[PDB]
């Protein structure tokens, strides 16, 4: 009925006899206070997945029913904490003091509740903001390579949210716990802790928690989304959540699939990633954008889980160790990367000057092999190569140094309008830095106009400013 | 009277127990409508499809929605037929999910509406038409180089931002204007953001009013993602068989349909076939595709978008799909950047559809000369850039000057394009496009500037555009 | 109470308990049996409880051979997991997985402190989070893979590339200097290598501060599963109670997962990808998370990790990568070229090189070395055909230095004298960074490339060229 007795246990699952009225997905309690989740209802037994240490449970022990589905605490108090996939604090600092709860398995918004994505999510990285823009309500996969700096992309994107009126939720899945603490101390220093709330499920935890962590993060995000806020969610590794679920489903003896994954592994991640939406105004106007991150082992994205997520998301940003060692950092491969919202996720000033930048980069990439023979080329090809070298130089950036969008737009304008093709390719970085200082000193009207109208300033005044700076460059 | 009980719940899979003499057929739909008796329970409104008879009066089923909150001993009702969706005029201007319930906010279909089963055998051998018939679309490039067959399967290939959705809405508009056919759009494994975008774009087009539309979202379970294509096909079949007309069916990603089938096979525990696909790959594809044909009283013709899993065309899903294509159409970002819309380059289609019968006398001679001229110009495009600007300029300028005029005359002004630029848009018959290209190949129009040939309808409007620009 | 043996299938044994007093999971069981007649043998065997079955029955994993067991033998539940001695008494001794000394120097007293092998890992509040560099005296590492004091170091590589030689060189260079305790755990590798290392430690004198635990290839999978946890417990005692700085050397932690996968099928699990156990990541994280430094002490862990076919996508190495602060990846191509130690200079992420510490002097040299070696890889396929003439002017300036940088990254080890005919060298980081800056400045472009091979300081390159007759 509402009680039973344990008949088998081990490897983090247990089979129970009884509990006839238990429902799929219900929370369940053993005699020690250890919780479990009823995942398999079969003819005569129940397959229970244990959410703690199982070694205190024996065959013949009682088990009892809680009568409720999985729920998560939600509220402004979680802000600045570190918590479990359940709402439990992990940082010390005492309890969290939430006032309400949210199911882990809420439905995604429908067709009719969405508005098209139309406002940007500024990461502060020139390459991203210019060539692979991200909007609010978008899902973008960041496929890194472990020798490049792939995790700093998400952490710098989160730190850049400080003046943009955004909540964020870092989710660490199957990470080492001293590295999730290194992330917490990094965010703390930034006062980025002060928005960032943080969910962690480290490699030592039971598989079920690692499997629940991304859903708990999204459920904490949706609270603020439906109140009307904009939230950013970073999934540290979905492939590890998939591995945890595969382990559970093999231990419950379900049919195996392509790599021993169950038949609903695609549906798991579809359920997860379709909760990130841009709500329509009748629904409040809030949004939730997701950034799943994946580490490659050489460039191979042909694994089953990476292919699934690639098919589900709206774009992917590619970082390659070949570019990273040849001096190109952040090391984004603009040719292979894609964003399908792009254009709609940019301000007017950027959308004005990014197209020519893209054209110049593509022409340079297709001309690269001719560069070895420069003395022999026609003047058109020499011009193209000269522009490409400078474009690549200006797209470089230093780790943990974000740039405001208006400064990004101004320097890209300077490049694409020909002002920068007098400087030697080795002076381009220094030129950019000194130009930013010059702007700080006396381009305040231009900076303010861009900030206020999201549009390019007057061309004549802009040209005068750029020429004036060149009159003092050396 | 027959009603069963839930006995096993294992993810999207549910087992149901029935009395001995009243087991449902193997594709029937089952309903669970439970009201929470106490606070320890939850409301559920799920639908199941029977998949296998296991013995001992139990059946194995697949859920069309989430199975959270189910309880053993819950009561299940057998509807006595496959999923049945509404058909007819009420479907026009609406949006449905797999079960035939509108997911738009514009109300719901009255209970006395007529509803057809989603599962059904293909038309009999005697019922099929005895000969081939070209479907004229009014689009010059297609109707010349890659003519659609009534009852044919056409593969649509292309990149991003090249004009797929504009070409689809223009086909829907031209077919409904010049032939009088409705259409059905069936997105399988749709990103929900892209479904909302497509609905609002198509609404503005008022081609939504012809469009009648079914979506199977990426976040639905595999059974729903498997069957959404069949529900769309049923709504098109109604208009072929009842109204006796030529219909258009668009399937966004046949690959996602096959992938959902593979996931369902893994869930039901069948042994995987080569490259991990379900053993029934070919049978499932054939059952879907063989219901798209031309009969004595109408036809269905399908534009299908096909994803090649690793750019490997020998992979089982692309191979089994390509086994059914009558035609193809590829879109080029190079042409979209050159400003040549529609941006089409549709070569394989020439060989089957065009060549032999219909076009084979007049139109095949014109179309072969167009293809040979554009192929020559591509080879010239490498040498043209440096040397060839001078060296082509006498000998090859005769080819290039005519080839660029042919390349510009293949573009066209679409009705749907009027919202981007103020051009009314035109519908050009097949014999007129055969005529114009024959003239340009004869050199009647060489004195006119190349730009006069761009983004226009019949050949005469080229003369008018040139006369207007000088 | 007392149980009985029911089944014996190699390493896995089923035991039944009578009065409803089942042993808990991870409990140790004893089978002690003196022969009843001349048709039996004496048994003294230990088992670890793994699963509970129905009908009062348990699955256990034997810690020794199962030959000789009969159905019906009596089994004693000791009431707790395997427990091993901790403290000063462990220093200078050699143990097996059960805490029994295998050296000939006596036996540990019965009343001594004895700690259990299974334990939860330290919590988030108690973790140490600061990076100090550890100098190894090895040029490639200290430049391109710096080790962290109190961090995790992984040495990846396929068979026969130099993992064990490098581990022994690291012991030789660091253990004597270290002001703490050292622990070594041999897990599934060669008894000959264990005997060698023990005698070298003895001769040096370092053995007076060192505890060694061995479970080698000849052991059944239970011992190879639990020997690493025995060593870990011995190290945790010194980290926690004495607040000491600990060095933890583990040789081929891959054998731990391999032994788990050996027993999994007999335990009754379904296979996962590439034939591993479904619980690979969980079982690996259980062990890996206990090896960490806290506010009370630090553990500097250096592990050798086997890559089954140089295939780094194999699940065991792929899962190990997420637990390491720094890595060194050894390359068979270098090994075959004779470049030892054969570290692949890219893969290491140099991670400690994490810009600040190295950042001014050392980071610019390290990144300029990696940029030069990246360009030379791209050149190597061009180089063969076209490249040696065409590259000979521009790119030969890169190739000429890349050949020399790559030969200078090799070194002669103290423990490799039987392989090199030379004594070893110890290079401080200042001299390394100086030498590589010189080679990049072109101060040595004139010396023959062969002089750079298997030396220490750059002055040694100059001397070797002099001897060659330059
Ligand atoms: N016939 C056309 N005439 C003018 N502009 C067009 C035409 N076809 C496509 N475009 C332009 O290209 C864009 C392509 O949009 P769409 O068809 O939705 O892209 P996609 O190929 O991804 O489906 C249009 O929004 C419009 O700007
Ligand atoms: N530093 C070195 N100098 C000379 N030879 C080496 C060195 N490292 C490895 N070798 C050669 O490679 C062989 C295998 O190395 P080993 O330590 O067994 O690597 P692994 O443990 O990865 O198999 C050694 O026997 C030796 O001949
Ligand atoms: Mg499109
Ligand atoms: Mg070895």
């Amino acid at each position: 009925s509402d009680v039973g007795t344990v008949i088998q246990v081990g490897d983090g699952i247990a089979r129970a006899h009884g509990l006839d009225n238990v429902m799929s997905g219900e929370l369940v309690e053993f005699a020690n206070g250890v919780m479990g989740m009823a995942l398999n209802l079969e003819e005569n037994n129940v397959g229970i997945v244990i959410l703690g240490p199982y070694t205190g449970i024996k065959e013949g022990d009682e088990v009892r029913r809680t009568g409720r589905i999985m729920e998560v605490p939600v509220g402004e108090a979680l802000i600045g904490r570190v918590v479990n996939p359940l709402g439990q604090p992990v940082d010390g600092l005492g309890p969290v003091e939430t006032t309400e709860t949210r199911p882990i398995e809420s439905r995604a918004p429908g067709v009719m509740d969405r508005r098209s994505v139309h406002e940007p999510l500024q990461t502060g990285i020139k390459a991203i903001d210019a060539l692979v823009p991200i909007g609010r309500g978008q899902r973008e996969l960041i496929i890194g390579d472990r020798q490049t700096g792939a995790a700093s992309v998400a952490i710098d994107t989160i730190i850049n949210q400080k003046d943009q009126n955004m909540i964020s939720i870092y989710v660490a899945i199957g990470q080492k716990e001293s590295t999730v603490r290194t992330v917490v101390e990094t965010l703390r220093k930034h006062g980025a802790l002060d928005y960032t709330i943080v969910v962690t499920a480290s490699a030592s935890q039971p598989a079920p928690l690692l499997f629940l962590a991304p859903y708990a993060g999204v459920a904490m995000g949706e609270y603020f989304m439906y109140k009307g806020k904009h939230v950013l969610v970073v999934y540290a590794a979905l492939s590890k959540q998939a591995a945890a679920y595969r382990e559970l489903s093999l231990l419950l003896r379900r049919p195996p699939g392509r790599e021993a994954y169950p038949g609903d592994i695609f549906y798991l991640h579809s359920r997860l990633l379709e909760r990130a939406a841009k709500l329509s105004d009748a629904k409040g106007g809030g949004s939730l954008t997701a950034l799943p991150f994946v580490e490659t082992q050489a460039g191979d994205i042909s694994a089953y889980i990476p292919t699934n997520v690639i098919s589900i998301t709206d774009g992917q940003i590619f970082l390659q160790s070949d570019l990273f060692f040849s001096g190109v950092r952040p090391a984004i491969n603009a040719g292979l990367s894609v964003s399908r919202v792009g254009g709609a996720a940019q301000i007017k000033a950027m959308k004005k000057v990014a197209g020519t930048l893209r054209l110049d980069l593509a022409a340079y990439r297709e001309l690269e092999a001719f560069a070895q023979f420069g003395s022999d080329l026609d003047k058109a090809t020499q011009a193209k190569l000269a522009r490409g070298a400078r474009t690549v130089e200006v797209l470089k950036q230093d780790l943990h140094q974000p740039i405001p969008v208006e400064k990004q737009v101004l320097i890209i304008y300077a490049l694409t309008r020909g002002f920068l093709d007098d400087i030697p390719v080795e002076d381009v970085r220094r030129f950019e830095k000194e130009f930013y200082l010059f702007l700080d000193q006396n381009g305040q009207h231009l900076l303010e106009h861009i900030r206020t109208t999201k549009d390019l300033p007057n061309e004549d005044d802009l040209n005068k400013a750029i020429e004036a700076f060149k009159k003092t460059f050396v | 009277m027959t009603r069963g009980r839930v006995i096993q719940v294992m993810g999207p899979v549910v087992d149901v127990k029935f009395e001995n003499g009243h087991l449902p057929a193997i594709y029937n739909a089952l309903k669970i409508q439970h009201k929470a008796r106490n606070e320890n329970e939850v409301d559920i409104d799920l639908t199941l499809e029977v998949a296998l008879h296991l013995g001992d009066d139990t059946v194995r089923t697949i859920a069309m929605a989430s199975t959270d909150g189910l309880i053993r001993g819950m009561e299940v009702i057998d509807t006595g037929a496959p999923i049945s969706v509404p058909v007819g005029e009420v479907t026009l201007g609406r949006v449905f999910n797999v079960l035939g319930e509108p997911i738009d906010l514009e109300g719901d279909i009255p209970a006395d509406a007529r509803r057809d089963p989603i599962h059904r055998p293909a038309p009999k051998f005697e019922e099929l038409a005895t000969e081939v018939e070209i479907l004229e679309t009014g689009i010059k490039v297609v109707d010349l180089l890659a003519p659609y067959i009534k009852g044919g399967k056409i593969g649509l290939f292309g990149g991003a931002g090249v004009g797929k959705t504009v070409l689809i809405q223009e086909l829907i508009h031209n077919i409904a204007q010049e032939h009088g056919g409705i259409s059905v759009f069936a997105g399988v494994g749709e990103r929900t953001r892209e479904g909302n975008d497509l609905y609002h774009e198509m609404k503005d087009s008022g081609v939504i009013s012809k469009t009648a539309m079914v979506f199977g979202q990426m976040n639905e379970p595999p059974g729903a993602r498997m069957r959404v294509a069949l529900t769309g096909l049923t709504m098109a079949e109604y208009f072929r068989d009842e109204q006796g007309q030529d219909v258009l069916l668009f399937i966004d990603n046949i690959f996602r349909f096959t992938q959902a089938g593979s996931e369902v096979s893994a869930l039901l525990g069948r042994m995987p076939s080569a490259v991990g696909y379900q053993p029934t790959l070919a049978t499932e594809m054939g059952q879907l595709q063989e219901r798209i044909t031309s009969t004595a009283k109408g036809s269905i013709t399908s534009i299908q978008a096909i994803y090649v899993p690793a750019d490997d065309y020998t992979d089982p899903a692309p191979a089994t799909t390509f086994s059914h294509l009558d035609a193809t159409t590829n879109l080029e970002r190079k042409l979209a950047e050159m400003g040549i819309y529609p941006a089409v380059d549709p070569l394989a289609s020439t060989s089957r559809a065009l060549a032999p019968e219909i076009v084979g006398e007049e139109h095949y001679q014109v179309a072969r000369k167009v293809q040979q001229t554009l192929q020559r110009y591509k080879e010239l495009q490498d040498i043209i850039a440096i040397l060839g600007m001078d060296e082509l300029s006498d000998e090859d300028k005769l080819v290039v000057h005519r080839a660029r005029r042919i390349q510009f005359f293949l573009s066209q002004n679409f009705h749907v394009a009027e919202q981007f630029t103020g051009q009314p848009g035109s519908y050009v018959p097949v014999k007129e496009t055969v005529r114009g290209f024959k003239e340009i190949l004869e050199g009647k129009y060489d004195h006119l500037p190349e730009d006069a040939f761009r983004l226009v309808g019949r050949i005469e409007e080229v003369v008018e555009k040139a006369k207007a620009m000088g």
